[PDB]
């Protein structure tokens, strides 16, 4: 069996996360984010308290997490590659060559498992992140603005 | 493979409702379908009611292996089995004695003949509390005429 | 060989007639009386 | 090369064919999908020659 | 074709005291002729009645 | 005696029956299958030629060999159209004096006399002489019937047992079994179908329905298990021979395999060449799927206790009312609802 | 799976064998489920081994992914209303491949 | 690591998230619903699990007692009553229907 | 999480009503329902009472 | 008493309960223990961030339980002294009868 490779680009779920590398990231303690909103206003009279612009200052904090997965090489698989007990005839060949095969058709998979846990770790985060539809559609209609 | 019960008939008494006044009565002085049913009627493999009822089990149960009980009584006899009292199992013989002797005699004798209370008495039980596992007499209760 | 045809009846036909012509006595019976039914062939004719 | 199930009932399957359906026209006047179930399956059925 | 028939069967099997929409054929009082035999022979001819 | 006495006269001995019956119908399938379904090898030709009334037999004959190279499925059949139905769901009284061996009762002139209103009342007798060394075969029938006379056998049971039991998909042993529940340990076959200090899985609240049929040596055991072999010699099928009889056990395969595996058409323990539903004839090889069997359940078809409530006012539809003061009226819930009309 | 998850996929199974048996001739009525089943029929079998040559095609040149056998009384009732025919005609292998 | 005979490479790589969102920027709803996991049986509870309370006085009559709860009950605190346990109920043969 | 009262008996007399005279009748002289009720019944997960 | 803090809004609050709150039980046992250490599954829970329950179809007999039609179960509220719960939870239509 030939397992097809799954790149996250080519997956639709791609659309919903802006990915970027920075390899220094096991040196970050509190990775921080702000914002700067702006409110507009209107002008009224009558009893009604005249009203000043508002601005708004919202801060973020960065969320870490991890992937890991593992990678098995079995007694004989080291004996042999360590050429420690090697003979140096034809037989013993075949069984490294063996060895290496079985070392490398798990490595793809192994370093596979990374692109194709992207997408679950993505959608995981998504599921804690979303409120259900049945509050959020009611809350944000039935409130003018607040308060 | 289908199945159907024939005399089965609803012991409690507010299963034994009727959905109108009169929602199965007659002319009579006595209303019948108070009496237990003895018969089954199905549709056969044509559209046919077909009638079973209670003698046509008799060549089942009127065969001699309904008294077929040693091998039951051989089977259960390798089991764990406890001490109890003899009261309700045990016929003694007489001693020739006054009758009024002996009775006392059964009186003094029988203040601690029970350590416990008799299996055989516990008949106030409901059906769902005679099924329920707990029952001690449950798995000795196998042939229908021992 | 061996089997039979029929329409549909009411003998105490005092389970025959009240108002329709189309589908209307069918439980099998009404009190002391014989009330036989449908069973050859042609349902739904000809109007009564 | 059938036994005493098939024919012995000759009589208890087919004579279903003794309790159907019918002799076609006119007094249920109003049904098109089975007047063509023996009309579109009696006219054209079977082995070649 | 041949048909059978009939003056106003009876059962046997002692199964049927049923009840179901009903103050019956019965008046003020109790028993003329109402818990009774059936009627019997009529019939109903050509085109209605 | 007393049986007999009571049973013909008409009077109700405080006992009652379950009966089950079991019935055939002919099926036209509906299978698919992939591409790389099976890999299919032919050999080469060779001819005997075999000497014959006055001339010669060639035989020609040619081997092959057939190979799943599928990882998974790659077959999938359903029962699809429900045909004529085979076997006759008449009123059956199975007769129990075809079997010898059981201790017999001291006077022969009682068992003669039960022996005779035995095969009173019913259709399936011992031959009058009573063959010694014979398969006690019944009268044999003249012509034949409308449907193989297909067998019903009765269970006792308490007169005062839940009536809701039967109005669904209900198992004739009492209480529930079967290989289908398991998960820890490879011992629990016997535990579930047997033990009583444990409460029933299905109905999980009581230990058996009925405990006249349900323990390990009970009447209905005692009388219908495979394992004690009492109906040996008789040649009728006992359509609940398959619910008393413990089947046989290898838990290596994971319980979902295992129940593919017996999903597929059993081997028929019918008769199709003998005429009262007898046991299985030797050499016979028909292939059928068989659902309930699997499952260890028998569905209810349409049955009342009374002809009263069967049939209701319209023309149409069938009696619907359950229950009225003392009779019932079982409800269908056979996969023969939309077919077998009435 | 554990225990719980066998049961309920049990008594679901239960219900669905029990319902699901005669299903050609209870919804006779409605061509629409009747597709709408087969399709999960097509699609609960795995595929098999993807080695070949030449195959079976049809005359635009799309390969095939199977056969399924009937009753003639069933391929009529499939062909009248409820499956739709892509093709007539079929390219069939013509050797066997010593 | 090493294991078994041979070595075990454990492949790690941290990752981070943000909500880059004002508002709410995603939404679920229940759409379906598959077989019910549970059973709506009647197991009743039994509050003899429990330990710490004021005990009667007579011990005779808190065994009784609990014994007369063990009937008519299917989970009951097992017969040995463990010391030192977590009064856990005796495991059962296979389940029904969840 | 669902709830079901069980034990409850409608003390007041007014609600004790009938909606027919004939609606659930017995051979019993003394009807078996003014009585308190002592259960409840519902439905399991497969439909069992 | 759930522990709660009131620095934000109740609307907020109510979002923030709404999610997938951990479960509270067990899943491969057979008598529903109580929720193992070390087990993270996560599961909406309605009506337990409203603190209410549903009634299911119930009644106090066996008898109005069912009518006598081939179909839908009996409605009639209550007969003499007994009764019948119309089912109000969200399973109206599924959960076959």
């Amino acid at each position: 069996n030939t397992l097809n490779f799954v790149r996250f680009l080519e997956l639709g779920l791609s659309v919903a996360c802006i990915c970027t590398k920075f390899p220094e990231l096991a040196y970050v303690r509190d990775g921080v984010i702000q914002f700067e909103v702006q409110q507009p206003m209107i002008a009224r009279d009558g009893p009604h308290p005249v009203d000043q612009p508002v601005h708004n200052y919202m801060v973020k904090r960065i969320h870490k997490r991890s992937l890991s997965a593992a990678f098995a090489i079995a007694s004989e698989a080291l004996s042999l590659l360590s050429n420690t007990y090697v003979d140096g005839t034809e037989i013993d060949s075949s069984l490294r060559i063996r060895a290496i095969q079985q070392m490398a058709r798990n490595l793809r998979t192994v370093l596979d498992s990374f692109e194709r846990g992207t997408a679950d770790q993505l959608l995981g985060v998504l599921l804690e992140k979303a409120p259900p539809l049945s509050l959020l559609s009611p809350i944000n209609k039935f409130q003018p603005e607040g308060h | 493979t289908f199945i159907m019960p024939m005399g089965v008939f609803q012991a409690n008494s507010m299963d034994r409702y009727t959905r109108h006044a009169g929602d199965f009565s007659t002319v009579s002085e006595q209303d019948p379908r108070q009496f237990p049913p003895q018969g089954i009627f199905f549709y056969n493999k044509d559209g046919i009611l077909t009638q079973l009822t209670l003698r046509d089990a008799m060549g089942t149960i009127c065969h001699s292996s309904l008294l077929d009980v040693e091998a039951t009584l051989v089977a259960l006899r390798q089991q764990h089995l406890d001490r109890q009292c003899y009261f309700g199992v045990y016929v003694a013989e007489g001693t020739e004695d006054t009758l009024d002797v002996q009775m006392g005699r059964f009186m003094e004798t029988w203040a601690d003949m029970m350590p416990h209370h008799p299996h055989w008495v516990n008949e106030h039980l409901t059906i769902l509390q005679f099924i329920a596992p707990s029952n001690p007499r449950l798995r000795f209760e196998l042939n229908p005429a021992f | 060989f061996q089997e039979a045809y029929p329409p549909l009846c009411s003998s105490d036909a005092a389970m025959l007639r009240t108002a329709h012509a189309g589908e209307t006595g069918a439980d099998e019976v009404h009190l002391a009386q014989y009330l036989i039914r449908d069973a050859s062939p042609l349902r739904g004719c000809l109007p009564l | 090369h059938l036994n005493r199930v098939a024919r012995a009932a000759l009589l208890s399957d087919l004579k279903r064919r003794v309790c159907a359906d019918m002799f076609f026209m006119t007094r249920h006047a109003r049904e098109p999908r089975l007047i063509s179930a023996y009309l579109s399956d009696m006219v054209s059925c079977t082995q070649p020659s | 074709i041949t048909f059978i028939m009939p003056m106003g069967v009876f059962q046997a099997n002692s199964m049927d005291r049923y009840t179901r929409h009903a103050g019956d054929f019965s008046t003020v009082s109790e028993q003329d002729p109402r818990q009774f035999p059936p009627q019997g022979i009529f019939f109903y001819n050509k085109d209605g009645i | 005696i007393s049986l007999t006495h009571q049973l013909r006269t008409g009077f109700h001995p405080g006992i009652a029956f379950t009966v089950v019956r079991q019935d055939r119908f002919a099926t036209e399938q509906l299978l698919y299958a992939e591409r790389a379904s099976e890999s299919y090898f032919v050999g080469q030709i060779q001819v005997h030629h075999h000497d014959a009334i006055g001339g010669v037999n060639f035989t020609l004959t040619q081997p092959r060999a057939h190979v799943d190279l599928g990882v998974g499925y790659t077959a999938v059949c359903a029962t699809a159209a429900l045909r004529c139905p085979l076997t006759d769901m008449g009123n059956t009284a199975q007769n129990l004096f075809f079997s010898r061996g059981g201790v017999p009762m001291l006077h022969d002139n009682v068992t003669e006399s039960l022996r005779r209103i035995t095969a009173s009342g019913g259709r399936l007798n011992p031959t009058e002489p009573l063959p010694i060394f014979g398969g006690l075969r019944p009268a044999t029938s003249a012509g034949i019937a409308r449907g193989q006379a297909s067998v019903c056998e009765f269970v006792a049971m308490p007169v005062s047992t839940d009536l809701q039991y039967f109005r669904t998909a209900c198992n004739p042993r009492g209480r529930a079994s079967g290989m289908l529940y398991m998960g820890d340990r490879d011992a629990d076959i016997e535990a579930i179908m047997f033990d009583h200090t444990q409460s029933d899985v299905a109905y999980t609240d009581r230990a058996t329905l009925n405990p006249w049929a349900s323990q390990k040596h009970s009447y209905g055991d005692r009388l219908y298990n495979g394992t004690y072999n009492l109906t040996g010699a008789s040649p009728i099928y006992s359509p609940c021979f398959k619910f008393f009889t413990p089947a046989e056990v290898n838990t290596n395969c994971n319980t979902l395999d295992r129940l593919l595996m017996e999903a597929k058409a059993v081997a028929s323990q019918s008769s199709t060449d003998t005429e009262y539903q007898f046991k299985r004839p030797p050499g016979s090889t028909e292939m059928t799927q068989d659902p309930c069997g699997l499952f260890q359940e028998a569905y209810p078809p349409l049955c009342s206790s009374d002809a009263a409530m069967l049939r209701t006012a319209h023309a149409g539809e069938t009696g619907a009312d359950e229950v009225h003061l003392a009779q019932y009226l079982i409800r269908d819930a056979s996969p023969l609802r939309g077919c077998l009309p009435l | 799976l554990n225990r719980v998850a066998r049961a309920a996929l049990l008594s679901d199974l239960k219900r669905r064998v029990c319902a699901d048996m005669f299903f050609m001739t209870r919804h006779a009525r409605e061509p629409r489920l009747i597709s709408a089943y087969l399709s999960d029929m097509v699609s609960c079998t795995q595929p098999s081994v993807m080695v070949s040559r030449i195959t079976h095609t049809n005359t635009r040149g799309r390969q095939v992914d199977g056969v399924l056998v009937t009753t003639a009384t069933l391929k009529r009732q499939l062909l009248q209303g409820i499956l739709q025919i892509d093709d007539t005609a079929a390219d069939v292998p013509v050797t066997y491949g010593e």
